[PDB]
């Protein structure tokens, strides 16, 4: 019953920058920590961002500093993946998660996750 | 006590066997608030089982993370309270409400410093000045974060350089030690070292050691 | 953000430039700013620093009694007045600004940067 709904993905260009959302359903998640993975190819999913409900705490993969931003808007439960600066690395397929239980939110455990979709840089 | 003319009551309400929590003004609460059997989950409709809105729900052996708060539930789904250990490290929350402690805490007259529930290891401003919280054993037997017997003596960590003195805490400011001239900081209790500090707006050369060249 | 340098170029030996570090922010007045200077592609070396209040000073044995920093806060900009040069002190110029106040002669200790301003000195 609960889905957790990507967007905004597509094909950008280096250096461009792209605006990913995530719609949440079936429960409220406006307490709930939540966050963006990413699996490029041949590569296995890897940690992008992670926020709290309040926005008061954040964490970000080393390659993304600056240049990424996690935000959201409860009212909407929904969090959104701004990506800045956009390089042929950052190719991958990115799905949210929400609801980490493990003992820190780079940790891929999390109750809820999105199916995930593709974001694509060129040259 | 009294219900309502949807059931509204105060405090922890059992109804058909579901645990809720009300506020002492009727409303029903989510969150983690204290019963009789300890601190519960009361959670948003539809997190396990089909739950009801503010129902409290299995939830087991796993942190929860609530605004900016930490909670670890165990095998009976009550958070735990005071110290737990999870993964082999000791971790505190408060008995109060659950939350992971923060900050200088005193508990059975010992002060530790807290992030996240986790005592961390270093140099602190407790209310009465900087403590080294100190791995396990490095003196009289000491737990892990806890602030130990430290007088009269240096102390490197991390990179840094502090002095102690015959209160075990930490200098600050000017101090003449050995006929030499350190800094500590004030904010950190970190020697100025290595290089060329500004510190009322007056430029310094300290050494390695953090000795300050005349 | 945000620091403008002018004033370099061209020069015969013996003679004098002066450098200018614009700042775009009054808050540049809060910390102790620097003079850096790279020959090509190797190190940053230390030219000069000078306190917040500019009040304080320090040099690089290599430039002591030649070079003068110096500070208006009024116009947020910092000034390496250079005499005697030497053809040695050919370089790439940088300013640059020190948030933390520490650890003053290390270029990475330094948060902001100014574009850099080439400096060269004839033998006519």
């Amino acid at each position: 019953q609960v889905q957790l709904v990507e967007s905004g993905g597509g094909l950008a260009q280096a250096g461009g920058s792209l605006r990913l959302s995530c719609a949440a359903s079936g429960r409220t998640f406006s307490m709930d920590p939540m966050a963006w993975f990413r699996q490029p190819p041949g590569k296995e999913r890897e940690f992008v961002a992670a926020g709290s409900s309040t926005g008061r705490t954040t964490y970000y993969a080393d390659s993304v500093k600056g240049r990424f931003t996690i935000s959201r808007d409860n009212a909407k439960n929904t969090v959104y993946l701004q990506m800045n600066s956009l390089k042929p690395e950052d190719t991958a397929v990115y799905y949210c998660a929400a609801a980490p239980y493990g003992a820190n939110w780079y940790r891929d455990e999390y109750a809820y996750w999105g199916q995930g979709t593709q974001v694509t840089v060129s040259s | 006590y009294f219900n309502t003319n949807s059931i509204a009551s105060t405090g922890y309400t059992i109804i058909n066997d579901k645990h809720f929590y009300f506020n002492t003004d009727g409303i029903m609460q989510i969150g983690v608030f204290k019963g009789p059997d300890g601190f519960e989950y009361f959670a948003p409709a539809n997190t396990d089982a089909n739950n009801i809105e503010g129902q409290a729900i299995r939830y087991q052996n796993r942190f929860l993370y609530l605004h900016d708060n930490i909670y670890y539930f165990g095998n009976n789904s009550k958070a735990a309270t005071g110290w737990v250990t999870i993964d082999g490290r000791r971790y505190y929350f408060e008995p109060n409400t659950a939350i992971g402690a923060n900050g200088y805490k005193i508990i059975d007259n010992k002060n530790f410093y807290f992030r996240n529930g986790l005592p961390q290891i270093g140099v602190f401003k407790g209310p009465n000045g900087f403590e080294y919280f100190a791995p396990a054993n490095t003196d009289a037997n000491n737990i892990d974060g806890q602030a130990i017997r430290y007088q009269n003596r240096f102390l490197h960590l991390l990179g840094n350089i502090y002095y102690f003195g015959n209160n075990s805490k930490a200098v600050t400011g000017w101090q003449t030690i050995n006929g030499n001239m350190y800094y500590f900081m004030p904010d950190t209790a970190m020697a100025a070292a290595g290089g060329l500090f500004e510190i009322d707006g007056v430029i310094y050369f300290f050494g390695v050691d953090g000795v300050k060249a005349p | 953000v945000k620091l403008e340098e002018s004033g370099g170029g061209l020069v015969q030996a013996g003679g004098s430039l002066r450098l200018s570090c614009a700042a775009s922010e009054r808050t540049f007045s809060r910390y102790p700013v620097a003079w850096f200077r790279q020959a090509p592609g190797a190190e940053r070396e230390f030219v000069a620093v000078i306190s917040s209040t500019g009040t304080s000073t320090y040099y690089a044995d290599s430039v002591k009694g030649r070079f003068t920093i110096s500070r208006d806060n009024a116009k947020v900009t910092v000034y390496l007045q250079m005499n005697n040069l030497k053809r040695e002190d050919t370089a790439v110029y940088f300013c640059a600004v020190n948030s933390q106040r520490t650890r003053l002669q290390d270029p990475n200790e330094y948060d902001y940067w100014g574009q850099g301003t080439q400096v060269t000195v004839s033998s006519h």
